[PDB]
């Protein structure tokens, strides 16, 4: 399902 | 030290719209990813919206999506998020949130938070009656009394026994809509000797419309 | 997305002692990159949350020892090893795994103390209130412990009449009791036409329910 993406993970 | 600030609550008629800000002063704002999270009345869970830095992203849940949406100002140090058709499943406290920058995925650092009412409720006062217990209310030692403070908007109401002098044994519940207008009781615990004996006056006070009324629990 | 399910979602606890929290995500929470993004907040009465432990047990700046976290997967624990009174108030674990993020219904510290029943009290309507074609049958269960409670209102020994809304006091600072008033709102009219009203409640502390009970006719 909706894992959390790329983004959001980034930093 | 980092301290975000959030603002702009109050209370919107339902379909409503309003603009929340959240201000980041003690650190840098471009650096940090934000979101807006939220506690339901009845003290919940809660994510809204999340931005990334130099806001070109964002996500909002799909039950938001269209009620709410986020933005960022790194020009100015303050995130936003308009709302839109406010329906009353809104009403809540609004928290501005950081997220760590290791990129953990949690939040380092909270607001206060602006709280929200969604109503098209109109300023009423509410109507006091008094509660004798007419069935004995324990005729042992303790007889208990109270006030139904009734439909009246907008919070909050005060209440008090015989004007202050009452403070032990004296409970107050928290208030609840009754349809979209709110209701509260309070209690009292006196000894039997004392009442009816002794006069008892539940004081009650409504501020947003300029009421103060004092009700007797007379015998019935 | 996913259910976190929090256990209890009441803990009463005497200073000194240990607690465990459950909390159980509905979907696994590995990431599609090793990291399980489980978390634990905790809310002090009136602040925003605090972050205590990240990525299942990771401690945060800050956090006493006496808070640890572990689990795999879906099922995971939050443990206190002696508890002050500083930790109390309600804890959550929020998971980032899946988008969008939730939290918990929360779990809440409470202090034990010893069972006491409910005083019950009912009250007929006002005369001020039914002059207005309104009536509210009011019923308080006060100072008893442990929180949970019941009540069930019957009009003539049948269950209640529709507008029955309840509400709880939090735990007290002095006597760390709890108590609770159930309103019963009906028309003056389906009012007058029924005579015995009751407001029925059982509580551990009782092996029945507390009754108490009054007819419309006779006051």
């Amino acid at each position: 399902l909706q894992y959390t993406p790329s983004w959001m993970l980034v930093g | 030290d980092v301290k975000l600030v959030e603002s702009g609550g109050g209370l919107v008629k339902l379909g409503g719209s309003l603009k929340l800000s959240c201000a980041a002063s003690g650190f840098t704002f471009s650096s940090y990813f934000l979101s807006w999270v939220r506690q339901t009345p009845e003290k919940r869970l809660e994510l809204v919206a999340t931005i990334n830095s130099n806001g070109d992203k964002t996500y909002h849940p799909d039950t938001m999506k269209g009620r709410f949406t986020i933005s960022r100002d790194n020009a100015k140090n303050t995130l936003y998020l308009q709302m839109s058709s406010l329906k009353s499943e809104d009403t809540a406290l609004y928290y501005c949130a950081r997220r760590d920058s290791s990129a953990s995925l949690y939040f380092d650092y909270w607001g206060q938070g602006t709280t929200l009412t969604v109503s098209s409720a109109k300023t009423t006062p509410p109507s006091v009656y008094p509660l004798a217990p007419g069935s004995a209310a324990q005729t042992n030692s303790m007889v208990t009394l109270g006030c139904l403070v009734k439909g009246y908007f907008p919070e909050p109401v005060t209440v008090t026994w015989n004007s202050g002098s009452l403070s032990s044994g004296v409970h107050t519940f928290p208030a609840v809509l009754q349809s979209d207008l709110y209701t509260l009781s309070s209690s009292v615990t006196v000894p039997s000797s004392t009442w009816p004996s002794e006069t008892v006056t539940c004081n009650v006070a409504h501020p947003a419309s300029s009421t103060k009324v004092d009700k007797k629990i007379v015998p019935r | 997305d996913v259910v976190m399910t929090q256990t209890p979602l009441s803990l009463p606890v005497s200073l000194g002692d240990p607690a465990s929290i459950s909390c159980r995500s509905s979907q696994s929470l590995v990431h599609s990159n090793g990291n399980t993004y489980l978390h634990w907040y905790l809310q002090k009465p009136g602040q925003s949350p605090k972050l205590l432990i990240y990525k299942v047990s990771n401690r945060f700046s800050g956090v006493p020892d006496k808070f640890s976290g572990s689990g795999s997967g879906t099922d995971f624990t939050l443990k206190i090893s002696r508890v002050e009174a500083e930790d109390q108030g309600v804890y959550f674990c929020s998971q980032s795994t899946h988008v969008p993020w939730t939290f918990g219904g929360g779990t809440k510290l409470e202090i034990k103390r010893a069972d006491a029943a409910p005083t019950v009290s009912i009250f007929p309507p006002s005369s001020e209130q039914l002059t207005s074609g309104g009536a509210s049958v009011v019923c308080f269960l006060n100072n008893f412990y442990p929180k949970d409670i019941n009540v069930k209102w019957k009009i003539d020994g049948s269950e209640r009449q529709n507008g029955v809304l309840n509400s709880w006091t939090d735990e007290d600072s002095k006597d760390s009791t709890y108590s609770m008033s159930s309103t019963l709102t009906l028309t003056k009219d389906e009012y007058e036409r029924h005579n015995s009203y009751t407001c029925e409640a059982t509580h551990k502390t009782s092996t029945s329910p507390i009754v108490k009970s009054f007819n419309r006719n006779e006051c």
